[PDB]
């Protein structure tokens, strides 16, 4: 051949991931974000001046 | 939830008639299961609760640190030694000694009984606070033998009492079911001769295929 | 057993010359402490306040500010601004804690550049650059290329300094114990306490002193500290 | 190595330094000597 | 081209993360209603 | 009136506070007059250099120096 | 009435907008040297290094 690339495209990978290092980049980046989320919910839910029950949620 | 006469129990609905009368709850992790009464004595209750915990927390360890370097040596460009957490102590009789993540400028131990007298002093000193409940100059007086902060807890994650209730119950959990997978670790390691991750692998290739039964069952007798 | 045989026991404040006095500002309480400021860098500083000069287009005449009144302000009073917790620059404690702080570098600095040079070979001037091209420490190659380590020092030196500049109080600024005194020899108002702190700005005045030749012997000769020492055994 | 050249523009900085010095001094003495109140 | 990817792929994840744990902050919540 | 507080305004305050303070007298006024003078001499050095009026051995003063 | 050559006196005591209006002539100087630059890329014939 005469030059190099990925040749991933039209090959059908799971979420195109050719190599893991995608993998860690989406899961790194997902669990972090998770994480901050994670550690807010009581706070989040508090302002709704009502505990998070089986009665919780916005219903009509 | 997780403490007092309503709490989960391990046998679910039939777990009524064998709850012990000593394991009321008031400890992380109480299932109601001492179905051996080995917990009878309250003295010998309170020093199985502090071998659990420190069973589980060894184990929490044991298990991801038993599986992160093959994880790595796969799924990275990271080349270990030995990867698998079985063989990796043969390598510090390796030409090169022990290399930490594969790279000969890290840690780069060669002799085991160097290893082994470091880990004799290190451990034994830290194994001794533990059980003296005090490091050096009084470290940890006055703290919990089992449950310290302070100086353990940098983060202040456990600073509310009834958040320790609760991160108390995921600790435990979590511990039992690593303590549990590290008995999968081991037996896999005898029947199987490979790592725990290309285990899970070979059951995700095929897994009516690839399982215990099809591959090792007739061989056990 | 008395003595006063071999020695004359003379009675007197040890000063930088034989015969002076202390400025007023030095009093002798602070280590080390031998009169010694013939710049008054320590005096008590007087400054003139003057007032904001008249920069209204809307006024007919624009008058320059005049001394507003002569102030000595206190100096010695850390606050909590994190890039100028001193009340004032000319201040003795501040003096101090910047006389320690450059001594205790020196210190270090001094006996690592002799031990560098003693087990490697090789000159701490020409030591850096070849640090620069090869990390290396002790003639292992380090598994760190410079430029990761150029960013890791900055970051640790960093932090390490940010974490110093967090004490308030001017003596602990300058002495802070706790972890840094592990074997309690100074942490307490003794003697000892003082006689230790003045070996340490003893040494610290020493170590600054030497340093101070390294680079100089340095320049001149083109030799570093065990290689200047060689080369002046050779001159005779 | 000081060539004749640079030993003349060092001679005339000397030299400009006594003419300042010289009118310095002058001033000095005759403000002085001269002087209001 | 990798490095590309990678940054691309950290770059999409942390925005569309965004997005899922936005919503799930109790969203239906955040109404001027009473 | 006392303005809008930002982080950075209050990192940054203490380098704007002394605005009108002053050494009293002429201060370091003489001392400032000699790095004047030494700077003086220096510029005039450098440019008999470049205008040739002062000539040194080893500098050659032309393009040839590029060599 | 200001005098059209004493305009932009205004930010003379008033050190926000005196570091406002430095803003803007550094934010032009900088963007007169990419426009220039491109310019200059768009008409330089860098065949010829030597005639
Ligand atoms: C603390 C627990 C611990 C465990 C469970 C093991 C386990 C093992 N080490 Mg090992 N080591 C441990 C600690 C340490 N080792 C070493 C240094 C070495 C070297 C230098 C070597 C090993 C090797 C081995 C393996 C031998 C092959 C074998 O028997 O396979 C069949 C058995 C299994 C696969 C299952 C193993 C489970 C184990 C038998 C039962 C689990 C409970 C234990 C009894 C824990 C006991 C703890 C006590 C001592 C406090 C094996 C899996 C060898 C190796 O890597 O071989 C390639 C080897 O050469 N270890 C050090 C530092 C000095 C340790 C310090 O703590
Ligand atoms: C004085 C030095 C000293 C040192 C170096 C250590 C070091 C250690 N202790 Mg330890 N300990 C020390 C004093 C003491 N401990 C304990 C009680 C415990 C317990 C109960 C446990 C440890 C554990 C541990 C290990 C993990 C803890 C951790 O990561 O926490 C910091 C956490 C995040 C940074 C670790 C190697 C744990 C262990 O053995 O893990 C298997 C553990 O469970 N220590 C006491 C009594 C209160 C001490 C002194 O009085
Ligand atoms: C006290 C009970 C018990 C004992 C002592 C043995 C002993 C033995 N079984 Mg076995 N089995 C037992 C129960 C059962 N087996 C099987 C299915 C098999 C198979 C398919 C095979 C064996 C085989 C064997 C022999 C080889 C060891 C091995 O690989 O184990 C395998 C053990 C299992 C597959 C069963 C796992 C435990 C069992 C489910 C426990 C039952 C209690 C609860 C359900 C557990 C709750 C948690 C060995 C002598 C092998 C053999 O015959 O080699 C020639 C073999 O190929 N067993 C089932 C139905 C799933 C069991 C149910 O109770
Ligand atoms: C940067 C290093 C440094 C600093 C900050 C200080 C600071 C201080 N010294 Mg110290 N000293 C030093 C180096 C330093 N010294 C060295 C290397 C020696 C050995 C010669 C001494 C020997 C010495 C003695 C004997 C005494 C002091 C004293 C003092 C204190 C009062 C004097 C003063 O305020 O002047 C401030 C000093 C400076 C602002 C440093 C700047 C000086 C110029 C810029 C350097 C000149 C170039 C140099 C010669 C090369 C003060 C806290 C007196 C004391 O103990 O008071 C309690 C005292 O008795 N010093
Ligand atoms: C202010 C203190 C200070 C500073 C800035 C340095 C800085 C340096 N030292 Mg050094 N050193 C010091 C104190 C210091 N040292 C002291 C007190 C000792 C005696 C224990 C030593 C003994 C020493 C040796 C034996 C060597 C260095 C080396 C080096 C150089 C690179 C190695 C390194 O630091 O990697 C991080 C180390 C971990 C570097 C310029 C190495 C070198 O190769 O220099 C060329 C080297 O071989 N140092
Ligand atoms: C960094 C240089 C600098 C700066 C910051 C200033 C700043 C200022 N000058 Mg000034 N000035 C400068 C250089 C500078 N000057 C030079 C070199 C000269 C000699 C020619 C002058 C001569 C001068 C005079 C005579 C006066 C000022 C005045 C003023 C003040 C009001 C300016 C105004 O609003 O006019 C507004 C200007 C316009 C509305 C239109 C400007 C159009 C000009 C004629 C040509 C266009 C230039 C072009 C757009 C940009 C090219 C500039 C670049 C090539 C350098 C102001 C604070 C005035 C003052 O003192 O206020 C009390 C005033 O009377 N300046
Ligand atoms: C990260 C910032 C950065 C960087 C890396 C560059 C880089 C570059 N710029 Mg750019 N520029 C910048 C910011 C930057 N610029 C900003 C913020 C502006 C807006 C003002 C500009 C405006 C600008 C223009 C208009 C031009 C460039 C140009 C250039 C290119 C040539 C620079 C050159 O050779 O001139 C040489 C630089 C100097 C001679 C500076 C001299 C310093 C003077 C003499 C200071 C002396 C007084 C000093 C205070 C003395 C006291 C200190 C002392 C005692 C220690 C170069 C690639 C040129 C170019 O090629 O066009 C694309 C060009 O014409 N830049
Ligand atoms: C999972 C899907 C579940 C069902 C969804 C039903 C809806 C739509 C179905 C469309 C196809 C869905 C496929 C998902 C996998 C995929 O796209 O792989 C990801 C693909 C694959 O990416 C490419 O794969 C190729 C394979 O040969 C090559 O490897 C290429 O290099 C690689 O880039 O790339 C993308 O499509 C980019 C997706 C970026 C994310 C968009 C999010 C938009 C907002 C979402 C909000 C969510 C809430
Ligand atoms: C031959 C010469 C060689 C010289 C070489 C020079 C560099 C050597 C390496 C650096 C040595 C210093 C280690 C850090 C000491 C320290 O202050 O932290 C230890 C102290 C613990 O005592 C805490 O100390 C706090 C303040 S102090 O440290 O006592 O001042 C105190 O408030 C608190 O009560 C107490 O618990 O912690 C702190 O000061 C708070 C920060 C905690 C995080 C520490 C950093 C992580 C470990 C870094 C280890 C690097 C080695
Ligand atoms: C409750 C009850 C009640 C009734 O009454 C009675 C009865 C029944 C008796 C009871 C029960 C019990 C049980 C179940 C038990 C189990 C246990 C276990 C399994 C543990 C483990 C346990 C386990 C564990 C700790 C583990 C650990 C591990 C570790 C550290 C590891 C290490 C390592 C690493 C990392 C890596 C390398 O490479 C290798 C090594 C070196 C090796």
């Amino acid at each position: 051949l005469v030059d190099d690339r990925l040749a991933g495209e039209g090959t059908g990978k799971i979420l195109g991931i050719n190599d893991p290092s995608l993998f860690w980049a989406i899961t790194i980046v997902f669990t972090i974000v998770w994480g901050v989320f994670y550690v807010s919910t009581r706070e989040i839910d508090a302002a709704s001046d009502r505990e998070n029950d089986d009665d919780f949620g916005l219903t009509l | 939830v997780w403490y007092g006469p309503d709490r989960p129990k391990f046998l679910g609905p039939f777990s009524d008639g064998l709850v012990p009368a000593y394991l009321t709850g008031e400890f992380p992790g109480d299932y109601g299961w001492d179905t051996s009464g080995l917990s009878a004595d309250p003295e010998t209750f309170k020093k199985y609760r502090t071998i659990e915990v420190i069973h589980a927390r060894w184990a929490m360890l044991g298990a991801l640190g038993c599986i992160f370097p093959e994880v790595l040596e796969k799924y990275s460009g990271v080349q270990f030694g030995e990867a698998v957490w079985f063989k990796a102590g043969a390598q510090i009789f390796a030409d090169g000694g022990l290399n930490y993540l594969g790279n000969s400028g890290l840690v780069h131990a060669q002799s085991i009984v160097a290893t082994l007298v470091v880990q004799v002093l290190l451990m034994g000193a830290v194994e001794i606070y533990r059980a003296n409940g005090e490091g050096p100059n009084g470290f940890g007086e006055g703290q919990d033998t089992l449950y310290p902060g302070g100086a353990f807890d940098p983060l202040g994650l456990a600073d509310d009492p009834d958040t320790l209730a609760e991160l108390k119950v995921k600790e435990i959990k979590n511990g039992r079911l690593a303590m549990l997978s590290m008995l999968g670790f081991f037996v896999q390691a005898i029947v199987t001769g490979k790592g725990p991750l290309d285990n899970l692998l070979q059951h995700l290739e095929e897994p009516g295929e690839f399982n215990f039964y099809a591959l090792y069952a007739n061989s056990l007798a | 057993r008395s003595g006063g045989a071999g020695y004359r026991q003379y009675s007197g404040d040890a000063l930088w010359l034989p015969n002076t006095e202390r400025p007023a500002w030095l009093d002798g309480s602070l280590p080390g402490d031998r009169g010694f400021d013939p710049l008054g860098l320590s005096r008590p500083a007087e400054y003139l306040q003057i007032d904001l000069d008249e920069l209204d287009q809307n006024a007919a005449v624009n008058k320059a500010g005049g001394v507003v009144g002569a102030f000595t302000p206190v100096a010695d009073q850390v606050s909590t601004d994190s890039l100028a917790p001193y009340s004032e620059v000319f201040g003795l404690q501040r003096f101090r804690e910047c006389e320690l702080i450059h001594g205790r570098w020196a210190m270090l600095a001094c006996l690592g550049a002799l031990v560098q040079e003693g087990v490697t070979g090789d000159s701490w001037v020409a030591a850096q650059t070849l640090v620069y091209n090869q990390p290396q420490y002790a003639g292992i190659d380090l598994p760190f290329d410079i430029y990761t380590l150029a960013v890791l020092n900055s970051v640790l030196m960093g932090g390490v300094e940010l974490f110093r500049n967090s004490e308030l109080d001017p003596e602990r600024r300058c002495y802070p114990g706790g972890a840094f005194d592990p074997l309690n020899l100074a942490s307490d108002d003794s003697e000892r306490t003082q006689k230790l702190r003045e070996a340490e700005i003893k040494h610290a005045r020493l170590a600054m002193v030497s340093f101070l030749g390294y680079t100089v012997q340095a320049w001149y000769t083109g030799e570093g500290a065990l290689g200047s020492l060689n080369k002046f055994a050779n001159g005779f | 190595a000081a060539t004749p050249s640079l030993n003349n523009l060092i001679g005339s900085v000397v030299a400009g330094g006594l003419v300042l010095a010289a009118i310095a001094g002058a001033i000095t003495a005759v403000s002085n000597f001269d002087s209001i109140r | 081209m990798l490095t590309l990817k990678i940054f691309v792929y950290t770059v999409v994840t942390f925005f569309v993360s965004l997005f899922i744990f936005g919503f799930l902050s109790n969203d239906p919540g955040r109404n001027p209603g009473q | 009136d006392t303005g809008i507080s930002t982080p950075l305004g209050t990192l940054l305050k203490p380098l704007n506070s002394e605005y009108g303070k002053v050494a009293p007298g002429w201060g370091t006024t003489v001392l400032m007059g000699i790095f004047m003078a030494l700077f003086a001499v220096f510029l005039v050095i450098i440019l008999e250099i470049y205008n040739s009026s002062v000539l040194l051995d080893d500098v050659t003063m032309s393009w040839e120096s590029l060599a | 009435g200001l005098p059209w050559y004493r305009v932009h006196t205004v930010v003379l005591n008033d050190p926000g907008r005196l570091i406002a209006v430095h803003l803007m002539h550094t934010s032009l100087v900088s963007g007169w040297a990419g426009s220039m630059a491109f310019y200059e890329l768009a008409v330089f014939d860098p065949s010829d290094p030597v005639l």
